[PDB]
DNA sequence: AATCTTTCCCACAGTC
DNA sequence: TTGACTGTGGGAAAGA
């Protein structure tokens, strides 16, 4: 209750009867360039960090902090003496991204194994698209970032805000390695999105053909409608995938 | 046949420069009602197939600059569900912009809880344009006239959502005459209608063009705002009541779901409401209210039926010249997120409607790119020096545009501007 | 008119012996702080060679530190950016 | 029960 | 003119 969309008044005939931390360009801070980069700068981020350093200070452009930024240039060792530092990893940017979201799509194999060591970490943090950082790592097909946030004790039943799973990214990817550790792990195999779409329908969509014969090794139902009532063999019919088909046809019955 | 043609660094700038978007829209409702056995109750909001878009008149010289009549070179339409082969019916576009499909029904063969609006476009010369699909459409038996609640329902009007409002003069079909706004004037034209959004407003509020809007689901009994998407000339407020029997009901707090026959009511105006007299919209009278202070009897030409609708969009130019592929597979990009810097500055492409075949332009640099999924796609963002040649490192913010091309050249226009970080230190990752 | 183009130029030859021969007999022209071609004062390149004794040298002879460069950074992004743990101590302490 | 969704069923007011 | 249809709305009937 606090924006307004104007328009243009009109009327029919007769209206009477109504009667020292620089800011420099953009938002980066000393401390936040410390991060991003006998060199000891380890320890010039260190003897940064202490004094009268702001560690909060978000980009004027991106929204990024210092954190997202040494988690973005795969900078672990800033991101340690940060934590160290009573830094926050729960800041949301201009898109939603938490400093987890940065470590996991930039690949920052150091500051991840950092991240999910601390306590006050979250791991089923939802973006402005809702999209979890357990969602990320199928997404991307990072090897051996997914099954450490399920030992981490992470939603694998997750949804963004349109719905989708985990395992629904990891059926339309085809990561093999993320819908097998989840299905492992007690992923719910016929989960429906909002659009009342099953994991196997997106498998069968993109041509996932190792996903689909791993969901049929763990007895996905095959008969399930979508808003259209549409079965997987449908979609996989009209996309043209036969061999989809005959797995559909085929490969674990009843 | 022609092969596929790469499109060129020229091409991209010829781009920038004309912006010729053959941009392709589609108004539709959310809600249809379906038809038993052998009936046909029709759409009560023709579906609109509009075309938007300078291009469009480039499309009409280039052909006919290559020998082509302007009946050969007139895009003919077809409509139908995609679902079953049960024809798709004609749409002609003779000398018009738009044009609405009047004739479509739904029968109970068909057990589908949801659907889309299928329509397949090609030129008289049989070059094929392709097969765009709108968004869905929620089949419906009879609206929820009982006195429904929030608790589950989903099928009311929210503040804020595209709306349409029909008439039907003594169940009589050809009767139907639509609102619509143009020219600054709203008309009760019987052949055109537009988007309009409601919002719902306070009890205390302004004059108008100024307001504080309020949230949450619409009910009857409120006060309400109508605004066309388009010309944005709007209405004073007026208050949503139920009718039946051409009688007006005002003593309801009921929810507004579909296809309801409601009143707009105008403050301190008597029982002056907003009728149509045949071609023009005026107020109306509706004196008699013996029976109850909350029954009005209002004459006919006032049940406005309401019904939600929504907006399907597809832009698109042909770079590289007209292929034999059709354009059919339009991608959409919603939002663009970043993965890493410096070296491994890579982009995630967040949108629908992808294709394998599509690789993403920074303004006018080509970039390696990856197909994720149908709805997510990741790429290389290239240097800075492709853009300054001196320039070892980002300097200043530099601002250029983000497009998709397909392998035969079908360029795709976007709304997101891709902007280069200022980079303090020089040389990055010195290795 | 040719002494202004000297500090620019006899700064990238990493030379201390020159810089204070060439400034104990000072100069008239002033160039003090004199933004070079990409626009940085030799502080700023200073900073990016890695030299505390050239910077040191500079701040004595009334360079100012807290100058914004032509693209807009002042002395300290650079230090930071660079790694060198000796240039943010007197960028700091000169405040 | 008091609501709700889903199928038929049938009389206006007009066009064919 | 009479004869065979026709989209639309409303109430009875049928489940839930």
């Amino acid at each position: 209750k606090r924006r307004r969309q104007h328009g243009q008044l009109w009327f029919p005939e007769g209206f009477k009867v109504s009667e020292v931390n620089v800011r420099g360009p953009d938002g980066f801070t000393p401390l936040m360039i410390a991060s991003c980069s006998e060199e000891d700068a380890p320890a010039v981020i260190s003897d940064f960090i202490y004094q009268g350093a702001s560690l909060h200070n978000q980009t004027d452009r991106t929204g990024e902090t210092a954190l997202h930024l040494a988690a973005r240039y795969s900078r672990s060792d800033a991101a340690k003496r940060l934590l160290e530092a009573s830094a926050d990893a729960n800041i949301q940017d201009n898109m939603g991204r938490t400093p987890l979201h940065a470590a996991v799509s930039a690949d920052a194999q150091g500051v991840f194994q950092i991240l999910i060591r601390n306590r006050a970490t979250d791991l089923d943090a939802r973006m402005h698209d809702g999209t979890t950082p357990l969602i990320l790592a199928a997404r991307l097909a990072v090897e051996g970032m997914l099954e450490d946030l399920i030992n981490s004790h992470a939603d694998v039943n997750a949804v963004d805000d349109l719905g989708k799973s985990a395992l629904h990214w990891a059926a339309a990817v085809n990561n093999v390695d993320a819908a097998v550790v989840l299905l492992k792990n007690g992923a719910n195999k016929d989960m429906q999105n909002n659009r009342e779409e099953t994991p196997l329908f997106l498998a069968a969509r993109e041509g996932s053909y190792e996903t689909a014969k791993v969901l049929l090794d763990h007895f996905a139902n095959r008969d399930i409608t979508d808003h259209m009532d549409r079965l997987p063999r449908d979609i996989a019919q009209e996309r043209m995938h036969h061999d989809i088909v005959r797995l559909l046809d085929e490969y674990n019955l009843v | 046949r022609p092969p596929p043609k790469r499109l060129t660094r020229e091409a991209m700038r010829n781009y920038l420069k004309e912006r010729g978007d053959q941009t392709v829209l589609i108004l539709h409702a959310k809600v249809a009602q379906k038809s038993y056995g052998n009936e046909k109750r029709f759409f009560c909001p023709p579906p609109c197939v509009y075309l938007m878009g300078s291009g469009w008149k480039k499309k009409k010289e280039q052909m006919e600059r290559d020998g082509c009549s302007e009946q050969e070179s007139q895009p003919c339409a077809f409509i139908g569900i995609g679902n079953s082969d049960q024809e798709m019916q004609q749409l002609n576009l003779e000398g018009k912009n738009y044009c609405t499909a009047k004739t479509l029904y739904i029968s109970d063969s068909d057990k589908r809880k949801h659907f889309m609006l299928s329509v397949k476009m090609f030129y008289g010369n049989s070059d094929d344009i392709g097969v765009f699909l709108s968004k869905r459409i929620k089949v419906i038996s009879k609206p929820s006239k009982k006195k429904q609640s929030l608790k589950n329902a989903d099928l009311c009007i929210a503040s804020g959502t595209k709306v349409a409002l029909f008439n039907r003069l003594r169940s009589q079909t050809v009767s139907t005459r639509y609102l619509h706004v143009e020219g600054g004037n709203f008309h009760a034209s019987s052949q055109q209608w537009g988007a309009f959004f409601i919002h719902l407003l306070d009890d205390d509020e302004s004059e108008g063009e100024e307001f504080t809007v309020r949230d949450g689901y619409i009910h009857y009994g409120q006060t309400v705002k109508l605004v066309c998407s388009v010309t944005g000339m709007a209405l004073p407020r007026l208050i949503i009541r139920k009718v039946d029997k051409q009688t007006a009901l005002l003593d309801a707090d009921d929810p507004v779901s579909q296809l309801h026959k409601c009143a707009f009511y105008l403050k301190d105006t008597e029982r002056m409401y907003l009728c149509l007299s045949q071609e023009r919209i005026i107020q109306f009278q509706a004196t008699p209210c013996p029976k109850e202070p909350n029954k009005e009897m209002i004459n006919d030409g006032a049940s406005w039926t309401i019904i939600s609708t929504d907006k399907a969009e597809y832009t698109f130019y042909e770079g590289m010249g007209p292929v034999l592929a059709p354009v059919t597979p339009v991608p959409v990009v919603e939002s663009l997120q970043l993965n890493g810097g410096g070296d491994v500055a890579m982009l995630e492409l967040t949108g629908q409607n992808f294709t394998p075949n599509l690789r993403v332009w920074f303004g006018d640099v080509e970039a390696e790119t990856m197909y994720r999924c149908g709805e997510s796609m990741l790429c290389v963002v290239p240097d800075i020096s492709a853009f300054r040649e001196g320039w070892r490192w980002v300097r200043q913010p530099v601002q250029v545009p983000v497009t998709l091309v397909r392998n035969d050249g079908i360029i795709y226009s976007t709304s997101l501007t891709f902007t280069y970080t200022p980079e303090p230190g020089p040389r990055p990752h010195c290795s | 008119q040719t002494q202004r183009i000297f500090q620019e130029a006899v700064r990238k030859g990493n030379t201390q012996e020159l810089q204070s021969l060439l400034q104990n007999m000072t100069n008239c022209e002033f160039n003090v702080n004199s933004f070079g071609p990409e626009g940085q004062t030799a502080l700023h390149q200073s900073v990016i060679d890695g030299n505390l004794e050239l910077v040191k040298l500079l701040v004595k002879f009334g360079a100012d530190i807290r100058l914004a460069n032509r693209d807009g950074w002042s002395a300290l992004h650079i230090a930071a950016f660079g790694g060198h743990q000796d240039i943010v101590l007197y960028l700091i302490t000169k405040a």
